[PDB]
């Protein structure tokens, strides 16, 4: 029964993301030389995957367990959908902060060098949690509510949402941290013409782990609210939920791999 | 020539001194140590009503 | 140093005035700035208190909303802006220099004052009103108060002041044991924490005045009746 | 607690002060001037503008503010002085590049600049000065170079070469040998912790402070590449 | 030369002899038998956060409560250490002072570094503000340490190799001391400040009588250069700190080391050196970010002070013993119990 296995890849998902993310946490608590206001935002990337590892993943390993029939209240269902457009958008809008934080130390370089605080690390931070919040808050003004919501399973249903959460969670975002990526990029080759090489590598693996992980879940979440009739496979919609979440394991690997003094730590 | 000839001042100057047999200096620091033991609250923490940084 | 008032003279009673002082020779942004009143032969009275920088502000309960206090850096000047006066605030008015850290002294200087006629707290007592006495002899002057003004930090936060006939008031001691800049070795102080003593071991003919102690431990800043001096 | 919280209000008043020069502190470069004796710093800071141990020249460039500090009276001996300058954005090493003898001893001091373990994390901006002097005395033939460099009659031109329009191929052959004998000793022990920035210059160009900017945002870009672990 | 330079070095061969002829044991025999100092802990009672750059030197006000600081930012700061709170921030002229002093009394303080002059503020102005009272110019190379003996004469020290003495009123050298070969590093006054000591990159130190202006002794052992120095608090031994990682205690009156403090494992030098009240601890500060507190009796390694995240610059203890404060690169002071 296949069940066991979602039960075994449940265990050993929570495990790397709750261990990867400690790993940023701890780090960055105890080093001093890690204490950055650049690595701020991989601080808060990590305390989503960390929120999402303790408030989410249980639930969602659970309901997976069990075939995907849902047991337990409707309005825990509601908390869980609430909790889980939350921090996933989190998670997204983190990597998006991320990629402008990267854009603004290359492109206007003088004024990013460690003068940073209250104006772009807070407002940014702060504007990735708060819009988070304001995406997920449909789901606790209680969309789910409507007629032949049928409890023996958890998902969201109203189309009109479905599309609209996309949209803003991933459908700009991912412009957004391609766009910036490729100025950040441009913005290089442009330095070094004008004076007159880990960067060119790194990008594409940043770039591509995001897209990996929500191009499939987006796009197929979104197909079936603009096309009730598509004859989606539910063992599809659920392995691009998994893939979805496989993010918050390589979050903490490919925003600490690269890193030089993420690095010197873990040499320790 | 004035180098060498101040040096050798100097090393006269330094050269008649009334030094001091050690075990008998190296008594005085350990006699001065214990002394004073009573007055040191780096040797000897004191309680917290009469430490001044107390915690908040 | 100076500081100079300007402003006052007759006012009918319903009406309105604006004190100004204009400080010199000092760096006047670095102090907090009090005016302080003396009633014609009374006693003094602490009005209102600016901080260095604007940051706080107090008043005593007389005058509460109905003086107000400002300031401006810029031009080394303090204001006091009457907006509706009585029979009760005429007075001689002082603007007094004071500044606040470890082992400073408040309250050091004091202008000439300008006269404005019109047409709990802690409670301060002196049980002397005058004393006769000569050159040379050695005097005492007590003062009490109704809350002790040792602190738990260890200060006691008593002032005394000397004014002399046609002077402005001057600091003599600033925490009871602590002698001011600039006065005799001859004076000296110390007390229980409730009730306290001003000492001079010798008088001289320009100890001849009217010595006024003062509470610094919370506001309304209070001061004793005064206690003359007389030949 | 009355005169401790208005303590604490002008240790506040002096926090706001910190801070108001903690931007001016960030927002400023700090740089260590060096040479030989014979190098045209002295010049130089004049460029840059238009018993005293230490001289500040301030300059900008597109509204972006430089300090550099020209270290004055101090005896050979830097080891301990040097320590100071772990802080600075980068250091600026001036040579005479005129064929001198000395031009050994400044490849000397370079390495021990280069190889300060309390210098491991600073760039050198590098200027080759005086490059005119080696103009005129190559194209006068008069220059000696292999006589003390021992090894410029089998070194050539690199492909690196971008010489102005007509300069000499014995010129540009010197200018770069020079250059690549001081890059020899930045890459021995350089292992991206930091770089070294060669220029060539004179006695009357403009272009050094334009060079000093553009090379700090060089750094400061390989800095914020570093926190970013993109470099 | 020659003829000078035999009896000079006979001169050296026969003062060795008479420190050796006075070494009939070692310190570490005569304390072999005293109990130890029980390990000590302490904890980071106060931390001091208003700087904006390295910390390079301190100093305690004699009310042991007062503390100035200096760093490569340009300014002083005062400290009440009991309060926290900036009881005044001096603006100075340099930015790179290297070191720092109050004046017994209080009423002043004192800074030097990369530009030679000593520079004296007044604390207690009538104008309220703290300005400067006098630049002392003189000096040659870069002031390394000062120390008032009262408020008219302060003691400084250089990179141009002397130490002198300044009479403040006039603004002029009263004496100044010259037997050093290399840079000097740092002074400490005597309890009575008959005499100071000084040691100077030549990996030796002197005594000297302020009052005559001569040398009086020269000691030796160190491998590289002194950093610090400190008087132990009877007035008649010194320690000294260096960049060869060993601190070392000398006796004036048998005129030698009497212990080296060292560990396998501290490879890297001390930046600065004090002692407890009563002597029995060494604090010494270091590269590697940290500072030993050494039994200065039996050399044992009693403690350590582990807060800081760059280099400790500077150490003071209390007149009255009450606290450790500890300077660092890392912009920070910490107060220690
Ligand atoms: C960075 C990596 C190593 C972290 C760990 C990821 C592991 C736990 C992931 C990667 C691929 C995942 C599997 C992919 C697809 C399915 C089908 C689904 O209907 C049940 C769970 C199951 C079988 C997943 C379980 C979890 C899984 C094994
Ligand atoms: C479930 C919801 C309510 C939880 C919200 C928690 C949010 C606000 C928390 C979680 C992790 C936190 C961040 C963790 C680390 C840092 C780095 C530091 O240099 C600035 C603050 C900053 C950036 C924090 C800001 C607040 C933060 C983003
Ligand atoms: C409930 C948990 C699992 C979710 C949030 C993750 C945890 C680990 C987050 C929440 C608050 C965070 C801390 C808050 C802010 C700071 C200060 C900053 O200078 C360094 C990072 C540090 C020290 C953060 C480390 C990570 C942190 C402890
Ligand atoms: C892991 C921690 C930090 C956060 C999540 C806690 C989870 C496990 C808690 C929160 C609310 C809880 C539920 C609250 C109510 C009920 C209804 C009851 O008839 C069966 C148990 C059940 C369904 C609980 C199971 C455990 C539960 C889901
Ligand atoms: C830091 C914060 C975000 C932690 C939140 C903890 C989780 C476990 C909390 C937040 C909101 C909670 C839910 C709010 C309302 C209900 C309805 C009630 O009839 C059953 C329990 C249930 C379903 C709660 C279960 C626990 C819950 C999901
Ligand atoms: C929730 C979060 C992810 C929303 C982010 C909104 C984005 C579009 C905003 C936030 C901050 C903005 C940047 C702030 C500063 C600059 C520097 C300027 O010279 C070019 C534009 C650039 C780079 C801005 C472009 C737009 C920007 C990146
Ligand atoms: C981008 C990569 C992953 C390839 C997939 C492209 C996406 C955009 C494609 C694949 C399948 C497509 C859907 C297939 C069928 C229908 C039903 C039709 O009545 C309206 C359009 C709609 C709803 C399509 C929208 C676009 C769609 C979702
Ligand atoms: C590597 C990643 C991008 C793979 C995922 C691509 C997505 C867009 C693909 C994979 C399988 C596809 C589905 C396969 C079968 C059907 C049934 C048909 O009646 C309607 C379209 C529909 C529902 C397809 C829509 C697009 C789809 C969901
Ligand atoms: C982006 C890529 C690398 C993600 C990993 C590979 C994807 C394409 C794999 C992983 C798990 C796979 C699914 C696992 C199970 C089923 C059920 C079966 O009855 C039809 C195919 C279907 C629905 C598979 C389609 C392809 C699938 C989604
Ligand atoms: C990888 C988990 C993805 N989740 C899936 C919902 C779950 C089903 C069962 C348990 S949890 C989405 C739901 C849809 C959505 C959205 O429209 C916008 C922003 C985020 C999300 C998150």
């Amino acid at each position: 029964g296949q069940g066991a296995a979602a039960l075994v890849g449940g265990v050993l998902l929570i495990g790397a993301v709750l261990a990867g993310n400690s790993l940023v946490c701890v780090s960055v608590a105890t080093e001093r030389a890690l204490q950055t206001p650049t690595n701020s935002f991989i601080v808060s990337l990590a305390a989503a995957d960390l929120l999402l590892a303790l408030l989410v993943l249980p639930l969602f390993v659970y309901s997976e367990v069990q075939g995907g029939a849902w047991l337990l209240s409707p309005r825990l269902c509601d908390a869980l959908m609430a909790m889980d457009v939350m921090l996933c958008t989190a998670s997204i809008f983190n990597l998006c902060a991320i990629s402008v934080d990267r854009f603004v130390a290359v492109a206007v370089p003088l004024r990013y060098n460690r003068q940073g605080g209250s104006r772009r690390q807070l407002l940014l931070i702060g504007a990735t949690w708060l819009l988070s919040a304001a995406v997920a808050a449909p789901v606790l003004c209680g969309l789910n509510d409507v007629r032949g919501r049928d409890p023996a399973v958890c998902r969201l249903e109203d189309r009109d949402y479905v599309v609209y959460s996309s949209v803003c969670s991933f459908f700009l975002p991912c412009p957004l941290m391609l766009l910036l990526y490729w100025a950040t990029f441009r913005g290089l080759q442009r330095w070094e013409v004008a004076r007159r090489r880990k960067a060119m590598r790194v990008l594409p693996v940043v770039v591509g782990a995001f897209l990996l992980c929500w191009t499939p879940f987006f796009v197929v979440h979104i197909t079936q609210a603009l096309c009730p009739a598509c004859s989606v496979p539910p063992r599809l919609v659920s392995a691009v939920t998994w893939l979805g979440y496989v993010n918050s394991a390589l979050n903490p690997v490919i925003y600490t791999v690269f890193n030089a003094e993420f690095r010197n730590v873990f040499r320790k | 020539i004035a180098q060498a000839r101040k040096l050798v001042e100097q090393l006269k100057m330094e050269a008649n001194i009334d030094r001091i047999k050690v075990s008998k200096a190296a008594a005085d620091l350990m006699a001065y140590c214990e002394a004073h033991a009573k007055e040191d609250p780096l040797l000897t923490p004191v309680p917290a009503s009469e430490n001044p940084f107390r915690e908040k | 140093v100076q500081l100079v008032e300007s402003g006052g003279g007759l006012v009918q009673p319903g009406g309105s005035r604006k004190l100004s002082c204009s400080a010199s020779g000092f760096a006047f942004s670095s102090f907090g700035m009090h005016w302080v009143r003396q009633a014609p032969e009374k006693g003094l009275e602490w009005v209102a208190y600016i901080s260095s920088g604007s940051g706080t502000i107090y008043y005593a309960d007389t005058v509460k909303g109905r003086f107000t206090i400002s300031r401006d850096d810029p031009k080394n000047t303090l204001f006091l802006q009457m907006t509706s006066l009585r029979s009760e605030d005429t007075a001689m008015y002082y603007c007094v220099r004071s500044i606040y850290y470890y082992g400073s002294s408040p309250f050091d200087f004091w202008g000439q004052g300008t006269t404005l006629t019109v047409s709990s707290d802690i409670v301060m007592t002196q049980a002397t009103s005058s004393v006769p006495v000569t050159p040379g002899e050695s005097v005492s002057i007590s003062c009490r108060s109704s809350k002790s003004l040792l602190h738990s930090n260890g200060n006691t936060y008593l002032y005394w002041f000397l004014q002399r006939p046609g002077q402005s008031p001057q600091l003599l001691i600033y925490r009871m044991s602590n002698l001011a800049s600039g006065v005799p070795d001859r004076f000296s102080g110390s007390g229980s924490g409730t009730a306290f003593t001003l000492t001079i071991s010798r008088l001289e003919a320009e100890d001849v005045g009217v010595y006024y102690c003062m509470q610094h431990l919370e506001y309304p800043l209070t001061f004793g009746a005064g206690t003359k001096l007389e030949l | 607690s009355a005169e401790d919280k208005a303590a604490v209000e002008r240790s506040k008043m002096i926090e706001k002060q910190l801070q108001k020069d903690k931007q001016v502190y960030r927002a400023t470069h700090r740089l260590l001037l060096l040479g030989a004796d014979n190098s045209g710093k002295s010049t130089i800071v004049k460029q840059m503008r238009i018993t005293s141990g230490i001289f500040e020249t301030k300059f900008q460039v597109d509204k972006v503010n430089f300090h550099m500090f020209d270290v004055g009276a101090q005896r050979d001996e830097r080891r301990k002085w040097i320590q100071c300058f772990n802080d600075v954005t980068a250091i600026i090493f001036v040579v005479d590049s005129s064929d001198y003898n000395r031009l050994q001893e400044a490849l000397n001091d370079f390495k021990s600049i280069w190889n300060n373990r309390w210098l491991r994390t600073i760039s050198v901006i590098l200027f080759l000065n005086k490059q005119d002097l080696l103009a005129e005395k190559v194209l006068a033939g008069k220059s000696k170079i292999e006589d003390y460099f021992p090894e410029f009659a089998r070194y050539t031109t690199p492909e690196d070469a971008t010489p102005e329009p007509g300069e000499d191929p014995r010129v540009t052959r010197a200018k770069y040998f020079i250059r690549d004998e001081f890059l020899r000793i930045s890459t021995a022990s350089g292992d991206g912790r930091h770089y070294c920035y060669p220029h060539f210059t004179c006695s009357v160009d403009t272009e050094n402070a334009r060079r000093i900017f553009n090379d700090v945002t060089d750094i400061i870009i390989k800095m914020n590449l570093r926190d970013c672990g993109l470099f | 030369l020659d003829q000078l330079r035999q009896e000079a070095e006979q001169l050296k061969n026969q003062i060795r002899d008479a420190r050796k002829a006075c070494a009939d044991a070692t310190l570490s025999q005569i304390t072999n038998n005293i109990d130890p100092v029980g390990r000590i802990q302490m904890r980071t009672r106060r931390t001091l956060r208003g700087h904006l750059a390295k910390i390079y030197a301190m100093h305690w006000g004699t009310d042991s409560r007062l503390l100035v600081s200096a760093s490569q930012d340009g300014k002083l700061i005062i400290w009440d250490s009991y309060t926290t709170n900036k009881v005044h921030a001096i603006p100075l002229r340099s930015s790179w002072v290297m070191t720092c002093a109050y004046a017994p009394s209080g009423n002043y303080v004192a800074c030097g570094g990369l530009d030679n002059i000593c520079s004296i503020y007044n604390l207690k102005t009538r104008e309220g503000n703290v300005r400067v009272s006098r630049e002392l110019a003189g000096h040659t190379g870069y002031l390394s340490c000062c120390r008032f003996l009262d408020d008219n004469q302060i003691v400084t020290s250089s990179g141009d190799t002397t130490c002198a003495l300044w009479d403040i009123e006039t603004g002029q050298q009263t004496t100044t001391f010259t037997g050093h070969t290399g840079d000097v590093m740092s002074l400490s006054l005597a309890p009575d400040t008959r005499l100071f000591v000084s040691g100077a990159c030549d990996a030796s130190a002197k005594l000297w009588d302020v009052r005559e202006g001569m040398c009086r002794q020269t000691f030796t052992g160190h491998e590289s250069d002194i950093n610090a120095i400190c008087f132990f608090p009877n007035g008649n031994a010194f320690a000294t700190g260096s960049d060869d990682a060993t601190c070392r205690l000398f006796d004036l009156r048998a005129d030698q080391e009497l212990m080296t403090y060292s560990h396998d494992n501290i490879i890297c030098g001390i930046t600065s050196v004090s002692f407890s009240k009563s002597g029995r601890l060494l604090l010494a500060g270091y590269d590697d970010f940290n500072c030993n507190v050494w039994d200065a009796l039996k050399a044992d390694r009693a403690g350590v002070l582990a807060g800081h995240d760059n280099r400790v610059s500077c150490l003071g203890v209390t007149d009255d013993g009450m606290a450790v404060a500890t300077g660092s690169w890392d912009s920070f002071l910490k107060i220690w119990n």
